[PDB]
């Protein structure tokens, strides 16, 4: 009769300790499969991060006119998506990236993307290469006496590193931000806290045994087995006769600062809902 | 955040709580030695003292590996006193080698009672120095 | 491609055939430079590019001796060892002072070693305060060994190779991987007269390092990447770097961004009637996506490189446990020799 | 010694030939020689313990050289096998080729030789406990 | 930055001030475009993106 | 200064590899180092057996067989081809659908030739 209770408790812990290790190996594997976005083909396949452009301009007209396979797929997703993925202002599209926790990507030019990356708050980053290739130029009125010496000045500043020196000055030197696969201490920190807390608790008990060993019936157990049996009749007697067992909500979220509206909030019991 | 240095300060609050208990028990046993007693205060003290070194000897090898050179530095004056009381002044004994071999020579009583309040003054400052740099490395 | 001689002042190559009348247009990878703009007429760039980094594509990266420690970080393993002595002293202090013993400091280092290795024990603590030390060190052991196995099962399931270099800032911050350009050309000339912060650091390295980091031919530089097992990074143009990455074998890889910005232009002689409509033709082919579509075809759709079955653990992965084992056998035979002499 | 691929009958040595694993097996070379030395020391100090039994310690000290030899096989055989698999891994993975390494009857004879000199190590120490109690 | 209104066939912005004589040059983030190259002269790109 | 003969030492070390060992325990320091580094040996090996078996059974569970043409267009490790002539090869040549243009791009440039000459030849290659 003592070896059945010792036997079914041994089978209990064989399932639980094998369930702790196997669920931890399922967490650490899925957390290792996570590939962040580093291309447009990663956005075209993963239809769980929403992405959009500005409501007007050259970026929205790029995907509308494109006949490349990965870019036709991105325009097909963006033209039919609820709600609208197209923001109206550049400051609105950076705002949606910063408040969607990583579920929204924004398609903008490469020089604002490297600039907003270097401005507080340091929330955003630039991933992947450029989708197209264009350029910024110095323009002249098509009949000027000045367009040819300006043309030879840009190609001289580019080869003297001045266009690279001035870009580092205004994007990075006047920037506001900066610039292991193994299990860290921060994940298992709380098992060192209970270890240190379990050693200090046990040296406290070593005092109040030593003070109890050095210094030194039916009346106590009659008193103690009555007040625990009354409160056993109490605390279960209140609990089964009340209706505060299951706080349940069935609300819905909004993608507007996570606006929360409950619709089926409730508190239940074994006999009242 | 929790780090390896911040664990080496958590692990020495718990052991310096025993080091002050080595000294509260060290001031009472000499106070009860003057009221009465030799051969019992031979043995009861002689068991205590070697645990007091190697727990502090742990701290010298624990803050060495934690790269805490100021905290290793403040334990250096208690360390090199502890090597002198065992390598050069051992109070021979022919046994566990501390304050047993002769007791009532009346000059070592004055030296132990100055030591018994010098240990408690060091350990009670060590308890709050370790508690500060615990909370320092956890917050920083 | 075209260069004005320092003595005869005669252009050669494709620039020399447009200046000297032997050609009418140069639809070619011809770099828009200052000294060529003064003698011929370029269009807007049909391809933008720069200097990039070619490293060898990373591999399985063979183990060391202490590779078995790697499922837990080295900060944890030091916290395990010092908590091992940390619970052995507290086992000693609790079981000696206020006893119930059998738990001296040599039996408290053996209970805690038997508890961590999950080998059970021979003796167990009998006091309350000794069973809280033993009972919490058992729970500590249960989380660490279950997270050693689970983090090891994550590593062997998902192969995830990382490159040591992801920027040219990172090549400047190391001397392990030796980097070098071609012996002459525009990439050789770029790092010489650069003044930014980093390409001056990268030039003082390359001009002095022995052996010569400068190869003579691009095919010599690609072979020196493939035959230096990840120690040679060749600095070259980002159009050959994206094409050699797509040839056979799949041994090379492009990392980081570009280092400068330059372009390839379609050239005409200075004063030609083609200079205006070709200039408007490149901007038609850019905005219709024709130049992008022609780039996907010749670099990627005609690329020989395109774009499982977990293998048994080799002995190389766990070889350092056999070294510590035999090294712990010979260290145990020394202690018996000193035990026989001391007694 | 080569066969069946550029089948040259010339057995080249390891120093007058130049594959990176052929330099990696040089790292695991001294341990089968430290093994062969300690078996020879353990054997010549075992026959002395048979022809002069008045000093019994000749048998037990020769038992240690039987066992320190076998520990030099295990480190030698781990070093030999681990140097193979490291150079089987540092190669260009191509699915149009194959590789195949095997072991032969010289690798087996060094493996069975571990079993017989740890058996000679046990039997020498039990022989010392028969002499010392007599 | 510059765009042609399809009704009026007129330019507004910085391309408007270069075609209609108000400006002599525009050092600006101005994209080299097909519909802009016909009416004004860009230099080589000082910034690729 | 036995209980530790060679047949009780082959039973302590067998009970320590299987992590099952109730028996005598070593008492000498020289006997507790060999008992200690063998316990650390088996903690790494048994954790390497379970973790490599969990890596096999997971990768063997990730295996998705082909059940579409988009699965062939993505997985460029199974080669695929049509007959050298006929309506099937001319289907992909003329197609402007995205997944079928990708399949013709792979088949037109592949070494060796994925196009068989006879239906009985293509079933033979499968
Ligand atoms: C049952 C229990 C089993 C027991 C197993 C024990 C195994 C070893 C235990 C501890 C090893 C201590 C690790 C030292 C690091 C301390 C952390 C720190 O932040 O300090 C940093 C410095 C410098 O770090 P590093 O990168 O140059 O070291 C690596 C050398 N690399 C990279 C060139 C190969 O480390 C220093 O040495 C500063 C001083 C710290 C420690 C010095 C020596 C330790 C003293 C006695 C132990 C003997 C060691 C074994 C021989
Ligand atoms: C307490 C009860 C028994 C406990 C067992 C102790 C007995 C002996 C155990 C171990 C020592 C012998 C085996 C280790 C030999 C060191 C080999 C080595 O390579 O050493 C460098 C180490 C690790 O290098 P790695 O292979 O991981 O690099 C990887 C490079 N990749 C990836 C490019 C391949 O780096 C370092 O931290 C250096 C510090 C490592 C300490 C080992 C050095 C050996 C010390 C003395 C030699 C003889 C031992 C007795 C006297
Ligand atoms: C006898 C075994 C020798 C261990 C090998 C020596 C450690 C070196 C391992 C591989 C060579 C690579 C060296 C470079 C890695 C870091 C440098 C270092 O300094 O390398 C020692 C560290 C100390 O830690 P750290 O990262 O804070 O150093 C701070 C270093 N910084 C700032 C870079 C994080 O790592 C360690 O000692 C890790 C080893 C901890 C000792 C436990 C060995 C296994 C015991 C398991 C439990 C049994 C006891 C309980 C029963
Ligand atoms: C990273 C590597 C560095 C790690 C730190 C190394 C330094 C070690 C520092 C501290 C830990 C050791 C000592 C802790 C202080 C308390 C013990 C003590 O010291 O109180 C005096 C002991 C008493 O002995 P007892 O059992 O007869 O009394 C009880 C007999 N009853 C109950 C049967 C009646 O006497 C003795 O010192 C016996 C001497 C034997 C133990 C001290 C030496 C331990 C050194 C390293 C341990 C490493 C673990 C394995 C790796
Ligand atoms: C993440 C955190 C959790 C994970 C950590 C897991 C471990 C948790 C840490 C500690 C738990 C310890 C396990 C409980 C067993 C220890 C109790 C024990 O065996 O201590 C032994 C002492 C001495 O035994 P003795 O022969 O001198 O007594 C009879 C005297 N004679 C024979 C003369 C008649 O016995 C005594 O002090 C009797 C008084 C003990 C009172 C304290 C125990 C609490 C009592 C009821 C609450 C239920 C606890 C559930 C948790
Ligand atoms: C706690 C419970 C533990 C109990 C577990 C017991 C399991 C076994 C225990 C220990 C095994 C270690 C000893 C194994 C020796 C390594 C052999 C090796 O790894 O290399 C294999 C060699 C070479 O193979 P091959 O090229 O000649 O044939 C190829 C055939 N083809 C051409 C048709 C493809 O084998 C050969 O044939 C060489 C010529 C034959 C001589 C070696 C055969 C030894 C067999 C048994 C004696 C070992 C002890 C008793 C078991
Ligand atoms: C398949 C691959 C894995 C296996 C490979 C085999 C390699 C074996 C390596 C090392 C082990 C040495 C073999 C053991 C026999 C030699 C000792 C001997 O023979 O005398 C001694 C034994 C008495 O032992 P004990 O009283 O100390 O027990 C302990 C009980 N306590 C503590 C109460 C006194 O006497 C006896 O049992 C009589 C001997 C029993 C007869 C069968 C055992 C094998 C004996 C000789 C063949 C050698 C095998 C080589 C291959
Ligand atoms: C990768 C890493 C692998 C991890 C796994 C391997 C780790 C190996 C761990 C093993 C656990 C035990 C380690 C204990 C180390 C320190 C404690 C010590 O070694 O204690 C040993 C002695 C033995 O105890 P015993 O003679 O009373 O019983 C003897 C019983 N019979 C007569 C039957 C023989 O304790 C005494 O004798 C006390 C009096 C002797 C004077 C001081 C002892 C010096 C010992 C070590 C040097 C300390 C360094 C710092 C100074
Ligand atoms: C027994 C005593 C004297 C030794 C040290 C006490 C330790 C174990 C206790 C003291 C109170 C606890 C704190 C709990 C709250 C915070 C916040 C947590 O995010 C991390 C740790 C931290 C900063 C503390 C860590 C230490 C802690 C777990
Ligand atoms: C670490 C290696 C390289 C050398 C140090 C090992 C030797 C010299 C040390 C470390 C362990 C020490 C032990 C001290 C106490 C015991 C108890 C005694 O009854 C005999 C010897 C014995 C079992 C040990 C002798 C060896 C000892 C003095
Ligand atoms: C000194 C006493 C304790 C015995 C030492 C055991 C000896 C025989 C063993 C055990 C561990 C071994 C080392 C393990 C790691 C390296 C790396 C390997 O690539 C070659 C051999 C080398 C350099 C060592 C050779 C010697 C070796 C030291
Ligand atoms: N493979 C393997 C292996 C086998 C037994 C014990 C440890 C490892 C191991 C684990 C890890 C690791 C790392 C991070 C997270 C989880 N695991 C790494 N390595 C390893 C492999 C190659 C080179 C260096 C280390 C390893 O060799
Ligand atoms: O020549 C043009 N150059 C442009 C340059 C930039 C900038 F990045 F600021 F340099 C921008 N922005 C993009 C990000 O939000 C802020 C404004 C728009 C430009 N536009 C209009 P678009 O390209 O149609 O959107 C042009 O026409
Ligand atoms: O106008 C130029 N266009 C160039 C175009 C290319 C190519 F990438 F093949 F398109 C190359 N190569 C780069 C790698 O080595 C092989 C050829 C060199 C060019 N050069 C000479 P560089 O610029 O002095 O080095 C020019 O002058
Ligand atoms: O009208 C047509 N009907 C066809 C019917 C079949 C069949 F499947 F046997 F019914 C086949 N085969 C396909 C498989 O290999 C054996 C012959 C070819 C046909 N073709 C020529 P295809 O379609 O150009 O290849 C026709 O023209
Ligand atoms: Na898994």
């Amino acid at each position: 009769s003592g070896r059945i209770v010792g036997g079914v408790w041994w089978f209990f812990t064989l399932i639980i300790i094998s369930s702790y290790t196997a669920n931890l190996a399922a967490f650490l594997t899925v957390e290792r499969m996570v590939s962040p976005i580093e291309s447009a083909e990663d956005l075209s396949k993963q239809t769980e991060i929403a992405y959009g452009t500005l409501d007007s301009g050259s970026t929205k007209e790029f995907f509308r006119r494109s006949k490349i396979a990965v870019f036709d797929k991105m325009w097909t997703y963006m033209r039919s998506a609820e709600p609208s993925v197209f923001v109206r202002t550049t400051a609105e599209g950076v705002a949606r990236v910063r408040k969607s926790k990583g579920k929204y990507a924004y398609l903008l030019e490469s020089t604002m993307n490297e600039y907003i990356e270097q401005r507080k708050p340091c929330d955003t980053m630039k991933v992947g290469g450029n989708l197209d290739s264009k350029g910024y130029g110095i323009a002249t009125p098509k009949g000027s006496s000045l367009g040819t010496p300006v043309n030879l000045a840009v190609l001289k500043l580019s080869e003297q590193g001045v266009l690279d020196k001035l870009k580092n000055k205004w994007w990075y030197d006047k920037g506001e931000c900066g610039a292991t696969s193994a299990l860290s201490l921060s994940n298992v920190a709380g098992v060192f806290y209970i270890l240190v807390g379990g050693l200090g608790l046990a040296m406290l008990v070593a005092l109040i045994e030593f003070c109890y060993k050095s210094r030194a019936g039916r009346k106590a157990l009659t008193l103690l087995s009555s007040v625990f049996a009354v409160c056993g009749l109490g605390l279960l007697g209140i609990a089964v006769s009340t209706d505060y067992w299951l706080y349940l909500e069935e609300g819905i979220i909004l993608p507007q600062n996570q606006s929360t509206e409950v619709k089926m909030s409730l508190h239940s019991g074994l006999w009242r809902v | 955040a929790f780090t390896f240095a911040a664990f080496c300060y958590m692990l020495t609050l718990v052991l310096c709580a025993s080091l002050i208990f080595f000294v509260i028990w060290h001031i009472i046993a000499f106070d009860e030695l003057r009221t009465d007693n030799i051969e019992r205060i031979c043995c009861l003290l002689r068991k205590l003292v070697v645990p007091e070194y190697s727990i502090h000897g742990l701290f010298c090898l624990m803050f060495l590996c934690a790269a805490e050179w100021v905290t290793l530095g403040l334990n250096i004056p208690l360390l090199f006193y502890h090597l002198w009381r065992y390598f050069h002044r051992p109070a021979d004994g022919s046994e566990v080698m501390y304050d047993a071999v002769s007791i009532m020579n009346a000059d070592i009583l004055n030296y132990c009672q100055k030591e018994s309040w010098c240990k408690l003054a060091f350990y009670l400052l060590s308890f709050f120095y370790y508690l500060y740099s615990m909370v320092y490395t956890l917050v920083s | 491609y075209g260069a004005r001689d320092a003595d005869t002042k005669i252009w050669n190559g494709m620039v020399g055939e447009l200046v000297y009348g032997k050609a009418d247009i140069a639809i070619a990878p011809l770099t828009i430079t200052l000294v060529r703009e003064e003698v011929i007429d370029f269009s807007k760039p049909f391809m933008s590019l720069g200097i990039s980094i070619m490293i060898k594509k990373p591999q399985k990266s063979k183990p060391g001796v202490f590779s078995f420690l790697d499922p837990l970080a080295y900060e944890i393993w030091m916290c395990i060892v010092f908590a091992y002595i940390g619970v052995s002293v507290v086992l000693f202090l609790v079981s000696r002072f206020s006893p119930y013993n059998e738990f001296g400091i040599f039996n408290s280092l053996w209970f805690s070693l038997g508890a961590f290795m999950q080998q059970g024990c021979d003796i167990s603590p009998r006091s309350l305060s000794g069973r809280i030390v033993g009972g919490v060190w058992w729970f500590f052991t249960l989380i660490i060994i279950s997270s050693y196995t689970a983090n090891l099962a994550a590593f062997l399931t998902v192969e995830r190779m990382v490159s040591p270099i992801e920027s040219a800032e990172d090549l400047s911050k190391q001397t392990e991987i030796a980097y070098g350009t071609l012996d002459s050309g525009s990439t050789k000339e770029f790092f010489r007269r650069s003044k930014i912060a980093v390409f001056d650091k990268m030039w003082t390295y390359m001009r002095s390092a022995e052996p010569s980091v400068f190869v003579r031919t691009t095919a010599e530089g690609v072979a020196r990447v493939r035959k230096s097992k990840g120690k040679y990074a060749y600095l070259l143009e980002s159009t050959m770097n994206e094409y050699i990455e797509q040839r056979k074998p799949c041994d090379t890889m492009k990392v980081g961004g570009n280092l400068d910005s330059k372009g390839y232009g379609i050239a005409t002689p200075k004063g030609s009637s083609l200079g205006t409509p070709v200039n408007l033709a490149v901007l038609k082919l850019s905005e219709q996506g024709v130049l992008d579509k022609l780039k996907n075809k010749w670099w990627y759709d005609k690329g020989e490189c395109g774009a499982e079955k977990t293998s048994a653990l080799s002995l190389s992965n766990v070889a350092g446990v056999f070294y510590i084992l035999v090294g712990g056998l010979g260290l145990a035979m020394l202690v018996a020799l000193i035990e026989f002499c001391y007694k | 010694c080569f066969l069946a691929g550029e089948e040259r009958g010339r057995c080249f040595t390891i120093e007058y030939v130049m594959v990176n694993v052929l330099k990696m097996i040089r790292s695991a070379t001294p341990f089968p020689l430290v093994s062969l030395f300690f078996m020879f020391i353990g054997f010549i100090l075992s026959n002395i313990g048979h022809i002069r039994p008045h000093r019994t310690i000749l048998a037990f000290v020769s038992g240690i050289f039987f066992i320190l030899s076998g520990l030099s096989l295990v480190v030698g055989l781990v070093l030999y096998i681990s140097s193979i698999n490291d150079e089987m891994l540092n190669r260009t993975k191509d699915a149009e080729t194959y590789f195949n390494y095997k072991y032969g009857w010289s690798f087996a004879f060094a493996a069975i030789s571990f079993l017989l000199t740890e058996s000679a190590g046990v039997m020498s120490v039990y022989l010392f406990m028969k002499r010392y109690t007599a």
